[PDB]
RNA sequence: CGGGGAAUCAGGGUUCGAUUCCGGAGAGGGAGCCUGAGAAACGGCUACCACAUCCAAGGAAGGCAGCAGGCGCGCAAAUUACCCACUCCCGACCCGGGGAGGUAGUGACGAAAAAUAACAAUACAGGACUCUUUCGAGGCCCUGUAAUUGGAAUGAGUCCACUUUAAAUCCUUUAACGAGGAUCCAUUGGAGGGCAAGUCUGGUGCCAAUUCCAGCUCCAAUAGCGUAUAUUAAAGUUGCUGCAGUUAAAAAGCUCGUAGUUGGAUCUCUCUCGGCCGAAGCGUUUACUUUGAAAAAAUU
């Protein structure tokens, strides 16, 4: 069992120490190398440049045809690959457009019916695609 | 080592954007072309366009005059051209070679809707760096220069969502916007850019 | 450096569920007979009381002689029975956790005024505390959620610039008697 | 759509209440942002 | 209801000791110079680059 | 950078503190100094290194991690405004000066209060009550709902004045005008698989099921509401309080063994000098508990 001593500070301090460490998320936020293969940096939102726009296929038991985009972060050089909310709003984005990208929704994994994308892109030509979906703004080319 | 790795980052990247500023408006580059178009019937094109005018080359032709611009001190060399709205190949051949477009803008409403058909054109064909000055603030009564402002500003964030505005009513206000145009982040055009023009 | 004020408090709590349907419902009945705009003003007040209730039983956990739960004591009781939630002869630490909700929500100013006769409805309390039909002693007030103590009870008069009060007409009856 | 379905009728095998099974079981109902 | 402050002097000749010069300016008893703080700071950084009675030239 | 301190909070904790108060360090990187009471001072000087301005090409000059402002970087942050009137500081000084500091501008970081209607009549629908066994009657009440009427009340605004203030603005006070679709028009999200909320409608195609799109109806919070990310609680999934290790993640192949940790019972004040006291060896040395002092405000 534990030692109940009343000197024993010293070892119930250090074991603790190192038992914490062998919990997935007190590494990942501690080590530091969780953050360095993070394309974002440890940022909420990232800027790009769009390489191409791409075609990603879905899981077996619910197939579709999911379309993303390829685009390379400004400020790491690094290559993610974004969501757009529907085909619809593929319209409204070009190769070589910046835009601006969050994550998909759970804190790194991917889509519970789409794999292989983690990211959705937010705005483009620094105007949002809720406004352009909508058609409350147009957007500079 | 980190932090030299850092500096080394740093050194190739800002050479890198000196580079590029230095090319356009410079002595080694091709003038740096502004084309001012009014947004509204109720601004005097030639008022504004007196006050931009450093020496002064003035070509002009049958209805419109393009004046060349030199600056020695501040080390930039300019080409101002105008262009009214509502005649489509006026404006839209000399702003997909311009490298600014300064938008002129009414003080009381944003813009007539002869303007409104001009930005229109402007956003699809694919904008250069711009920038918003507003020539008739001082007409108005001192008391609500303050409140038009803010009521200007509502009306320009449809269309211009966070971009600040201007004064083009003095000389002084000129000089702030000469520096304010020579010095900003170029709009890089992805069709312009791939061939010679 | 400057010269300013950085202390500011939230008034309210939201809660952890929020979506149930127990809760739903008690809350809905409290806006209902008590004419409120939100769910923020009944979670005010029971945001209120539970800054009240803590300090209750802070003060219960200590011994009887203790100078500190005497003086304390002593003054928590004297402004509950000030605002008017506590009778005269139950002014003892254990009568404080017996309050409701409802108990605090009687004592606006909202409230009074239709339970004095100064309105003919809750909702027509609100609109007419908000007009500056109302006042409180001498001194005009626009709050529906003002705390009415006990000795301004009887004192809510009814505004002598007033319409309804010493007499002007409003803007409406001025113009429609100029029509004729 | 499919996966909806089983889960659905694995809730009817637990006995719970559940939505009759219609045309709008699994559509999605607007894009999201 | 209004709350204000006031105050009574004995004579105009101890109000003009006493008085702040912007309460005495209200009731005409006292004018103020008409320059900015922009052309006050840049004429005095502009002689102190000349030294001599030239200060004084200073347009 | 440290600390006061912030968030969360049954209790124990966990996470944060570049940031207005206190201490430190620095002025592009290093180094050496002059003057002075006090500096290894950079809105002082002298060099080197890295940058960079003017030129008649010989030379001269520089340091915004001060206030604005610009470029760059970026997911990411405001005016090249007015004043020494307030608070204080400096000086030879009651007088001069202060981008310290104050006042306006931008400001949905966040926090507090709080409009977008109320009442009366008419018509239907429910619930009581009087008379009737009941159906039924109530110029009997009460409460709702209106493609129904009706004048009563008011701010939002426009715009004199007074007040405010260094001069203004805002608020507060008030003349005048200012509401029926009171169009002076409240949003943001989610629901037909679980928590609040769907036996819906119309286009689009596969061999009745089924890809994509646009709506309706409902629910929630409301001048606000979604999304991403970090972190806290949920988490008794880091466990001191307080977890586990047969079969689910896990006990060492066996024993000896330093440090560490833990360790059976037992034990009921005084001697001299000075006015009953004061000085003094104190009495084996502790840990524990209680009391007293001493401890910056602001925050709580």
């Amino acid at each position: 069992g534990k030692c109940r001593g009343l000197r024993t500070a010293r070892k119930l301090r250090s074991h603790r120490r190192d038992q914490k460490w062998h919990d997935k998320q007190y590494k990942k936020a501690h080590l530091g190398t969780a953050l360095k293969a993070n394309p974002f940096g440890g940022a909420s939102h990232a800027k790009g440049i769009v390489l191409e726009k791409v075609g990603v296929e879905a899981k077996q038991p619910n197939s579709a045809i999911r379309k993303c985009v390829r685009v390379q972060l400004i400020k790491n050089g690094k290559k993610i690959t974004a969501f757009v909310p529907n085909d619809g709003c593929l319209n409204f984005i070009e190769e070589n457009d910046e835009v601006l990208v969050a994550g998909f929704g759970r804190k790194g994994h991917a889509v519970g019916d789409i794999p292989g994308v983690r990211f959705k892109v937010v705005k483009v030509a620094n105007v949002s695609l809720l406004a352009l979906y909508k058609g409350k703004k147009e957007r500079p080319r | 080592d980190q932090r030299h790795r850092a500096s080394q980052l740093r050194k190739q990247k800002k050479e890198a954007v000196l580079a590029e500023k230095r090319q356009l408006g410079g002595k080694d580059g091709p003038p740096h072309q502004v084309l001012v178009v009014p947004l509204h019937s109720r601004i005097s094109l030639p008022e504004a366009m007196q006050l931009l005018q450093g020496t002064v080359h003035l070509n002009e032709l049958g209805n419109t005059q393009n004046f060349m611009l030199l600056c020695p001190r501040l080390k930039h060399r300019w080409f101002f051209t105008s262009a009214r709205p509502g005649d489509l190949h006026v404006v839209l051949d000399m702003a997909k070679v311009a490298d600014t477009i300064l938008f002129l803008l009414d003080p009381l409403e944003g813009w007539d809707s002869t303007g409104d058909y001009c930005l229109s054109c402007l956003f699809a064909q694919g904008l250069p760096t711009y920038t918003l000055a507003v020539q008739g603030i001082s007409g108005l009564p001192l008391k609500k220069q303050i409140d038009t402002r803010k009521k200007l500003s509502k009306a320009v964030e449809k269309r211009f969502p966070h971009d600040k505005l201007l004064l083009l009513d003095t000389q002084q206000e000129a000089g702030m916007l000469l520096r304010q145009l020579a010095n900003q982040k170029q709009q890089h055009l992805a069709f312009r850019d791939r061939r010679a023009y | 450096p400057v010269a300013r004020s950085w202390v500011c408090r939230k008034t309210y709590v939201t809660p952890r569920r929020p979506f149930e349907k127990s809760r739903l419902d008690q809350e809905l009945k409290l806006i209902g007979e008590y004419g409120l705009r939100n769910k923020r003003e009944v979670w005010r007040v029971k945001f209120t009381l539970a800054k009240i209730r803590k300090a209750a039983r802070e003060l219960l956990t200590l011994d009887e002689k203790d100078p500190r739960r005497l003086f304390e004591g002593n003054a928590l009781l004297r402004r509950l029975v000030r605002i008017g939630v506590l009778d005269e002869g139950k002014m003892k630490l254990d009568y404080i956790l017996g309050l409701k909700i409802e108990d605090f929500l009687e004592r606006r100013l909202q409230t009074q005024v239709f339970k004095l006769g100064l309105a003919k409805s809750i909702h027509h309390a609100r609109v007419l505390i908000r007009q500056r039909h109302i006042r409180v002693r001498k001194q005009v007030v626009n709050i529906p959620s003002f705390i009415v103590r006990l000795d301004s009870q009887k004192h809510i008069d009814f505004s002598l610039r007033s319409p309804y009060g010493g007499g002007r007409p409003g803007r409406v009856k001025r113009k429609n008697a100029k029509k004729g | 759509r499919a996966w909806v379905l089983e889960k659905k009728e694995r809730h009817r095998r637990q006995g719970r209440e559940v939505r009759p099974d219609t045309q709008y079981t699994g559509r999605k109902r607007k894009p999201r942002f | 209801k209004t709350t204000g402050f006031g105050m009574i002097y004995d004579s105009l000749d101890y109000a003009k000791k006493n008085e702040p010069k912007h309460r005495l300016a209200r009731h005409g008893l006292y004018e103020k110079k008409k320059t900015s703080r922009k052309q006050r700071k840049e004429r005095k950084n502009r002689m102190k680059k000349v030294r001599g009675t030239a200060k004084a030239n200073v347009g």
